[PDB]
């Protein structure tokens, strides 16, 4: 079922399987193919692949990744994608003393809310967004990749998985256990990748849980009753925590302008449900002028 | 286990 | 509590996806082998396996969910319908849950009728036929919606929509005839009903522009079901549902008239 693939490179591998870049012989048509090993855990097909594929079905959208096949063969199972050019991670590094200029930034967080936004009103969080996993074409695209951490949530959300979000994009709700967190988480991940395309640097690089939170609480404040009601009695609260003053807002991304920084404070609120939805953030001012600029890759 | 396996019967 | 944000966006969606998520719904007919009687047997074994297992109802759902789109397409040998199932539970236990079973659990529960590599190659077909779309809409979806519209919120209520919404799953006649979101209003309405004598509340009349005149159909059968559940063949979820997590609302009297 494979005979009509050539592999060009191996592109990326880790427990989960490995990723190639590949060509349809017959058609010329670019794939990224994705490799599960069937035989590796004798589990069947991985829970991660039945909700990323399930999912991926259901969202269809210019800032999402678009699943092209599934081919379920033997001892392997492969996920057929679009091929984009890279991530914005790569994107970033190769700009790490030039920087992204501000129409760009724009235009890919324009695009990153719209994606998100969709998922969100599909139901799905993502819980992994994380610069790697944003992908961006030569045309000036971006787009939400890397479903396999996602999952379909309900009205109202019950208690998921607790081991989610890569550390550094963590929301504090995840980071304090709370019984329930939903849609926010991944705001709170979109905000700390708008700061990072600012400075090409990421905005709380801890190195575990305390030092996480601890980073946060330096550049936000310590929260308290008031900024978030419930948060001292959440479950890994603890009440040793130092309180840290909030400093001025404006010192978290110097850069940015009056409307991003607006925007920015509102996708970093304590408050998990007072931080802005993906959908309301789209009718944010910063985004008045915003444009469709071309990389320069 | 407290359930404990059970093949499944269907009679006509 | 939780910001409602997409909580409309959501009912919208899970409205347009459970028509098509929907089994064909004179399937059984065209079954040689297997019946109605089957499936339910079928079905509340399920109803066990997911106490045993401390599994999600939404998981329940789910399964059943599979089942009837598989069975909808697919003729099935009685030998064989409890590998469907069980591969249908695999799959959404799966999906739903942080901790799944392993292949080896289901394999147990079926006392070994059928190996571990028929229950994953049954995995395979059953993704194959499902093409993979294993985010279909149940009534528990639609049910924990309609629980944020109480006044006020009433755990016996809630449990009590449960177990009737469950009691659906088990008989295809009558309930294939009716989606997801209306046995679940039915479902809920009948449960506010018995415990606090309220009705289908105004702001669902708002939400999904259901009344108790549409819903009636689907509540004089879920009150017929309700009235004759202590005589039924199947009884797990009653069982089920005498526990004090679930308040014991199947040992609660049901109404014997609505009133409509
Ligand atoms: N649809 C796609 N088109 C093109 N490249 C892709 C696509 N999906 C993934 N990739 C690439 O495959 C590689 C995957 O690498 P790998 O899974 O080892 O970890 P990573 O994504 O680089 O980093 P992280 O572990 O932080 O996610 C990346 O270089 C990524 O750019």
């Amino acid at each position: 079922s494979m005979e009509n693939f050539q592999k060009v490179e191996k592109i990326g591998e880790g427990t989960y399987g490995v990723v190639y870049k590949a060509r349809n012989k017959l058609t010329g048509e670019v794939v990224a193919l994705k490799k599960i090993r069937l035989d590796t855990e004798t589990e069947g097909v991985p829970s991660t692949a039945i909700r990323e594929i399930s999912l991926l079905k259901e969202l269809n959208h210019p800032n999402i990744v678009k699943l092209l096949d599934v081919i379920h063969t033997e001892n392997k199972l492969y996920l057929v994608f679009e091929f984009l050019h890279q991530d914005l991670k790569k994107f970033m590094d190769a700009s790490a003393l030039t920087g992204i200029p501000l129409p760009l930034i724009k235009s890919y967080l324009f695009q990153l809310l719209q994606g998100l936004a969709f998922c969100h009103s599909h139901r799905v969080l993502h819980r992994d967004l994380k610069p790697q996993n944003l992908l961006i074409n030569t045309e000036g695209a971006i787009k939400l990749a890397d479903f396999g951490l996602a999952r379909a949530f309900g009205v109202p959300v019950r208690t998921y998985t607790h081991e989610v979000v890569t550390l550094w994009y963590r929301a504090p709700e995840i980071l304090l256990g709370c019984k329930y967190y939903s849609t926010a988480v991944d705001i709170w991940s979109l905000g700390c990748i708008f700061a990072e395309m600012v400075t090409r640097r990421a905005l709380f690089p801890g190195d575990s849980e305390i030092d996480q939170l601890f980073r946060i609480f330096r550049t936000l404040g310590t929260p308290d009753e008031v900024v978030w009601p419930g948060v001292t009695s959440m479950p890994d609260y603890k009440p040793s925590f130092p309180k840290w003053a909030r400093q001025d807002f404006s010192k978290v991304v110097p850069p940015l302008d009056e409307d991003g920084r607006s925007l920015l404070s509102q996708m970093l609120h304590y408050d998990p449900n007072k931080r802005i939805s993906a959908k309301a953030a789209l009718a944010h001012p910063f985004f008045q002028d915003v444009t469709k600029p071309v990389p320069h890759l | 286990h407290t359930l404990k396996g059970r093949r499944l019967v269907f009679d006509n | 509590n939780e910001v409602p944000d997409y909580h409309e966006d959501i009912h919208t969606y899970l409205r347009e996806m459970e028509v098509k998520c929907k089994p064909k719904v004179g399937y059984m007919k065209k079954q040689p082998d297997i019946t109605n009687s089957m499936r339910a047997i079928l079905v509340d074994w399920l109803v066990e396996v997911g106490e045993e297992y401390k599994l999600q109802n939404e998981t329940l759902h789910l399964a059943v969910n599979y089942i009837d789109r598989f069975l909808s397409s697919m003729s099935v040998l009685r030998g064989k319908l409890q590998l469907v199932g069980t591969a249908a539970m695999l799959l959404a236990s799966k999906f739903e849950e942080i901790y799944p079973p392993e292949v080896a659990e289901f394999v147990y529960i079926t006392d070994d009728t059928y190996t571990k590599k028929q229950v994953l190659r049954m995995e395979h077909l059953v993704l194959k036929v499902l093409t993979f779309d294993l985010a279909a809409p149940t009534v528990n979806q639609f049910l924990t919606q309609y629980f944020l519209h109480q006044q006020p919120a009433n755990c016996k209520v809630e449990s009590l929509a449960m177990f009737l919404g469950e009691l659906s799953l088990i008989d295809a006649d009558p309930y294939l005839k009716y989606l997801p979101s209306v046995i679940a209003g039915a479902a809920f309405h009948l449960a506010l009903y018995t415990v606090t004598g309220q009705s289908w509340p105004e702001s669902l009349i708002r939400k999904t522009g259901y009344t108790l005149e549409s819903l009636k159909p689907c509540l004089m059968d879920l009150h017929q079901t309700y009235l004759k559940a202590p005589q039924h063949a199947q009884q797990s979820i009653r069982e089920k549902y005498k526990n004090s997590k679930y308040h014991g609302v199947s040992l609660l009297n049901p109404p014997e008239t609505l009133n409509l």
